[PDB]
């Protein structure tokens, strides 16, 4: 359902570890490319696309019989930092030199906290 | 004085208090209003301060910033020195001799651009009834100003 | 309401863009109707860049400034092409609507409307004319929709930029409590939506 | 809480006066007695600190 | 300054001021006789502050009321634009061919009343359309299509009906704010446009009627300059030195329309207004098919071409004769027979197409 | 100009006084002290917050978001700031086009992308030209500054060294920038082609530093404007500036309104550079030290820049007034100029060598 | 080069602010002090000293003091 550009960007290699579900390949890879896996009411799997409009309205004093509110930050950071190896099998690995294949980076910052807060995480695949 | 009705109405209001013009709470909210009177007073002029044409404590402040002080700025006159802000502030123009009139009648003279007499460039002007150096600082690059009197 | 406005902005951009598309017409390069739609065009792309000139005081605005320069140099490209210059038109009333606060963004956009609305009056009141005969009627039809396309866009996004700040008003009034309370020492919307009488004439 | 209002205060109080201090200090060119005796001034208060 | 205190922090500050300065301390719960006067007090400070915001708030022109923003008006020098009628044809017909009076008037339902001010005679009995302003300057005097008028005094043989085909149009009321300050913003901004000969076609151009204008700097040696104007949207295209002079006036001095202050031509050089000579091109083209459509659009052709590409002290090749009776594509065989060599011309003289033959 | 604290108490309490006959306030710890000084509390925060709301009126004495609204109504434009552009040489291994969009990152983190895509064989080391992405000062670099790229692209060698050094960058005026250039706007007047005119206009184009329009310069009808540069080492005009000077006073278009605006046909102006008229000064200073050479130099040179222009004179006391200005020395007898130094408006005069 | 009051004023409080400062008894006074003190009043168009062109010098019983100045 996305008509983005950077959505639709080919793996240049993408393997499947032998005895893995097509949940577990296919989540692996929506993972890496952004995207989240659903499936559709018809049964079919579906790539989907968040809506826009607003269609609906929820208020206490009409039609509401029951309110939960949850607001935790036991989990949120402040700046994610995701660190991998990069690209040489191959093509790639007649360019590219020894030191830029292990450093790679890349980081996310969030403003809801304040404090200091990081995480780094080690990336899922080149 | 609407100050200390103002006041009078702002405290609580019972059979106890007793806000006739002649009882000790009007007698002290008059003293107690009066400094915030002037106050508001101070702060109203500032509605005609905002122009150099009118101002009164700014005119250092709108000399400096506007560089004033020079020929066309009488000597010692307050009018004068606002009339002078109040004209450089707002000055853009061409060099036509009807705007030179003009401007010259803005500055309460008056006179008249009239042809010239001994070459072309040159032009008289005839002051019927500070202008000269406001005149020769002002005046077009290339042209030249005779003045004659009358 | 108040939900369903910028639903309705956002269709009503998309349908005059559009609109345009299907409309404009191509022209030959070398005549005087190809001079005069790259002066139109280029005249309201000078007006988009002077209202993000005036944005730009307080804020930065190079990206936009040197896009619309990149549009002003390529408008013989975009001329024979009646999508791409639709497309890059919206997405520049988008991106100067991207800048603007809930403060400055009714006043930006009363100012380019007026802009807009001034061109649109002029060049619609000369219908019947000797010299108005000597121009090309396809040239004519080509910057008629386009001046009406900008001016609608203009008022769409000036209107939904006026509800923006009535409900941001309307928060400010909120954010104040109604409880009673004692108090304790302490130690640390345009003006033309705040009266009665100038909503009226709004 | 009126114990940490002080601090918060006191804050501000310093950071005014500095920028007071910054806005009002006007620069001497010269090398005479108005030189020499802002020199004393400024060192009299750093043997005092 | 900037954030006046809330009027609660003032009451905590004042009740705090009074409470501090006492030799006992008060007890948690009171009703003191001094605590309504800190009330009241520190509300007189709060209405103050506000009025010294509201004060403040009226500096800038950005900002102010639009009595605040007429005063800024008043002292900058920019004119607000009042209410305008609304103008439109009025299609009446007489019986026996009279003569309007100088300033008839006609009635709407409403009750707006429509005047008159010119006269007209008719020649004989027949529908004819008058330009009709209305007396109500506010925008509720503008009708709409075919919308009927009555007279309000009978006129001998003059029927009480106007149908006004087409609607009155006009009806502008008072200019806003907004648009005011955007006025005075572009007096505040505007250059001052020293003579230059570009600036010498805009001033040419400004006047009604003038609708194409040349300048020539250094005409006749260094020192003064010529300027041509020509409209071509009256029968006659070339001016009259009526015409002329009142160009050379409005050159010499006029108000800007935008800016109110004044502007012309410089005290220095010499600025000479001339009519332009015509100097007539006659094609006597031939065409296969003869019809009058085609003698039309080949007249049409030629004019547009002269039009836009001919101006004083320019040569004008055949080729674009050609090209222009080639573009009719009405025709089947076409030649051009008069114009064989290149047409040229000095600046006073213009370049037209004269009367053409066999079409 | 405010009342001060002790002029609202006194004022507050002698009124207290007038209103209840026999009456003290100013008696210590009462009620009526204490009333009087609340209130005079009071109106001083009034008065303070009156005294805000003034010194907004004029730019001059506005602050930081009053000055840029001023800005805007007056006209002055702030201006964005600049990339930072310069050329990579990038090693290639075969055929290959570079697509518009690849990026290059510096050590620190700041990347460049190319703007249009390119086409190579040479199967060597090439040369092309890149821009960076934040657009301010930190964006231009040193001589020789090593950077890797980001974007994997075939048939091309991640590292790239690149040799000229980066440059353009830069970054938005300051308000005090803004402020200078609105205080020069509303100081000289903007006329066609006046004197202070031909100045601003000669100014407004780059390099520029100072300029002087002399009216009337040889007959009654030419005007003649010399400028000068010091951001350089010849601090004087070459032809080539003194054509675009030329060229930008004779038409340049209006940011404001669009048109174009300039110096009056009729009129001719013929720009000219000034010519060099060296003076050398004989000075003695009984302590001798290269600081104090340098020290006596700069005050010289400050001089010249301040109260020097072409057409004008230079009485010697000016020179006794520089060479007295420097505090280290002791003795400042000057011998060569003891007579006033003039010159025609052609020529300008600069302290030349300085004889010791 | 200027003969006015506060001009004259404002030299010979800077002539006797220059003795309060660096003139003690057994000193040497030379023109040089005396040119810089007159040249720091920023209020001038021309100036020169012609008197005291030569080192002044004094005994410890005996103090320098500015007398009565000429023409200002």
């Amino acid at each position: 359902e996305l008509s983005d550009k950077e959505s639709s960007a080919a793996f240049p290699g993408f393997t499947l570890d032998h005895s893995e579900t097509v949940y577990e390949a296919l989540v692996r890879a929506s993972r890496a490319r952004g995207v989240l896996m659903t499936s559709n009411a018809a049964g079919e799997l579906v790539f989907s696309r968040a809506a826009s409009t607003a269609t609906d309205e929820l208020v206490l004093g009409e039609n509401l019989l029951t309110l939960d509110f949850e607001e935790d930050f036991r989990d949120r950071f402040s700046e994610y930092t995701v660190k991998g190896y990069a690209r040489a099998n191959g093509a790639e690995g007649d360019d590219i030199d020894a030191k830029s294949i292990v450093s790679r980076k890349g980081t996310a910052t969030d403003s809801d906290v304040t404090r200091y807060r990081p995480m780094i995480i080690i990336a899922d695949s080149k | 004085t609407p100050w200390q009705t103002a006041f009078l109405q702002l405290l609580p209001s019972g059979l106890a208090w007793n806000k006739s013009p002649d009882s000790k709470l009007s007698a002290l909210a008059q003293a107690i209003s009066d400094v915030i009177a002037t106050a508001a007073d101070d702060a109203r002029q500032m509605l005609r301060e905002r122009f150099p044409s009118t101002s009164r404590w700014y005119l250092g402040e709108w000399e400096s910033f506007l560089g004033l002080p020079d020929c066309t700025s009488e000597n010692g006159t307050l009018s004068e020195r606002q009339r002078a802000a109040a004209n450089k502030m707002r000055m853009t123009g061409n060099l036509s001799r009807r705007f030179y009139e003009w401007l010259a009648a803005q500055y309460g003279f008056t006179v008249r651009l009239t042809d010239s007499t001994e070459g072309q460039w040159v032009t008289q002007v005839n002051i019927y009834g500070a202008l000269e150096c406001l005149l020769e600082k002002y005046k077009p690059a290339h042209q030249i100003y005779k003045f004659v009197y009358h | 309401t108040s939900a369903a406005v910028p639903a309705q902005a956002v269709a009503v951009t998309g349908s005059l863009g559009d609109t345009l598309s299907s409309v404009w017409q191509t022209v030959k390069d070398g005549t005087a109707a190809a001079t005069a739609v790259m002066e139109a065009v280029t005249g309201v792309i000078d007006d988009i860049s002077d209202a993000v000139d005036n944005l730009g005081v307080t804020q930065t605005v190079s990206g936009l400034m040197g896009s619309l320069s990149a549009m002003k140099g390529s408008v013989t490209s975009l001329i024979n092409q009646p999508a791409m210059l639709a497309s890059s038109l919206m997405g520049a009333l988008s991106g100067v609507s991207s800048l603007c606060d809930t403060r400055t963004a009714f006043s930006t956009w009363n100012r380019l409307a007026q802009r807009f609305e001034r061109r649109h009056a002029a060049t619609a009141g000369r219908q019947g004319t000797i010299t108005t005969s000597y121009n090309s009627p396809v040239a004519e039809k080509n910057i008629a929709t386009l001046n009406y396309v900008m001016l609608a866009a203009a008022q769409t996004y000036r209107a939904e930029a006026a509800s923006q700040a009535l409900t941001a008003a309307l928060d400010f009034s909120r954010r104040m409590d109604n409880a009673a309370r004692a108090p304790v020492l302490d130690a640390p919307t345009p003006p033309v939506f705040e009266s009665v009488s100038d909503i009226e004439k709004t | 809480d009126t114990s940490a209002a002080v601090p918060a205060q006191a804050v501000a109080v310093t950071g005014s006066l500095g920028d007071t201090l910054s806005s009002v200090w006007q620069t001497v060119k010269d090398g005479t007695a108005a030189a020499t005796a802002v020199m004393e001034a400024v060192t009299g208060v750093i043997d005092d600190i | 300054a900037y954030s006046p205190p809330t009027l609660s922090s003032l009451i905590a500050r004042t009740e705090q001021n009074i409470e501090q300065r006492l030799p006992g301390s008060w007890p948690q719960a009171r009703e003191k006789t001094l605590s309504a006067i800190a009330y009241a007090q520190a509300g007189l400070a709060a209405g103050c502050h506000e009025h010294i915001s509201w004060v403040g708030r009226q500096i800038i022109p950005s900002t102010a009321d639009e009595d605040e923003l007429l005063e800024h008006c008043r002292f900058w020098g920019v004119r607000r634009k009042q209410a305008t009628a609304a103008s439109g044809p009025l299609t009446v017909t007489t019986s026996a061919a009279t003569t309007i009076p100088a300033g008839t008037r006609w009635q709407r339902a409403d009750g707006v009343v429509y005047s008159l001010a010119d006269t007209i005679v008719i020649d004989r009995a027949g529908t004819t359309e008058i330009t009709v302003t209305a007396l109500a300057a506010g925008e509720a005097g503008n009708t709409g299509e075919n919308t009927l008028l009555t007279l309000i005094t009978p006129v001998a043989c003059v029927v009480s009906d106007a149908i006004t085909v087409k609607g009155f149009s006009g009806g502008a009321d008072i200019e806003s704010a907004a648009e005011l300050l955007s006025r005075l913003e572009y007096r505040v901004q505007y250059p001052p446009f020293g003579g230059n000969q570009f600036d010498y076609v805009r001033w040419a151009r400004e006047v009604s009627g003038v609708t194409r204008a040349w300048c020539f700097p250094t005409w006749k040696g260094g020192g003064t300059v010529g300027v041509t104007f020509v409209m071509d949207n009256r029968s006659n295209i070339f001016p009259q030195p009526a015409d002329v002079e009142r160009v050379a006036d409005y050159i010499a001095g006029h108000t800007d329309p935008i800016t109110g202050l004044i502007v012309g031509q410089p005290d220095g050089v010499n600025v000479t207004v001339f009519a332009p000579k015509a100097k007539p091109v006659n094609p006597r083209i031939y065409i296969s098919p003869k019809t009058a459509e085609l003698k039309q659009a080949i007249t049409n052709a030629i004019n547009t071409m002269f039009f836009n590409e001919v101006m004083p002290g320019g040569a004008l090749a055949p080729s674009r004769i050609i090209r222009a009776v080639a573009g009719v594509t009405g025709l089947d065989d076409f030649e051009v027979r008069f114009p064989t060599e290149i047409q040229r011309s000095e600046n006073t003289e213009l370049l037209t197409a004269g009367t053409i033959e066999w079409l």
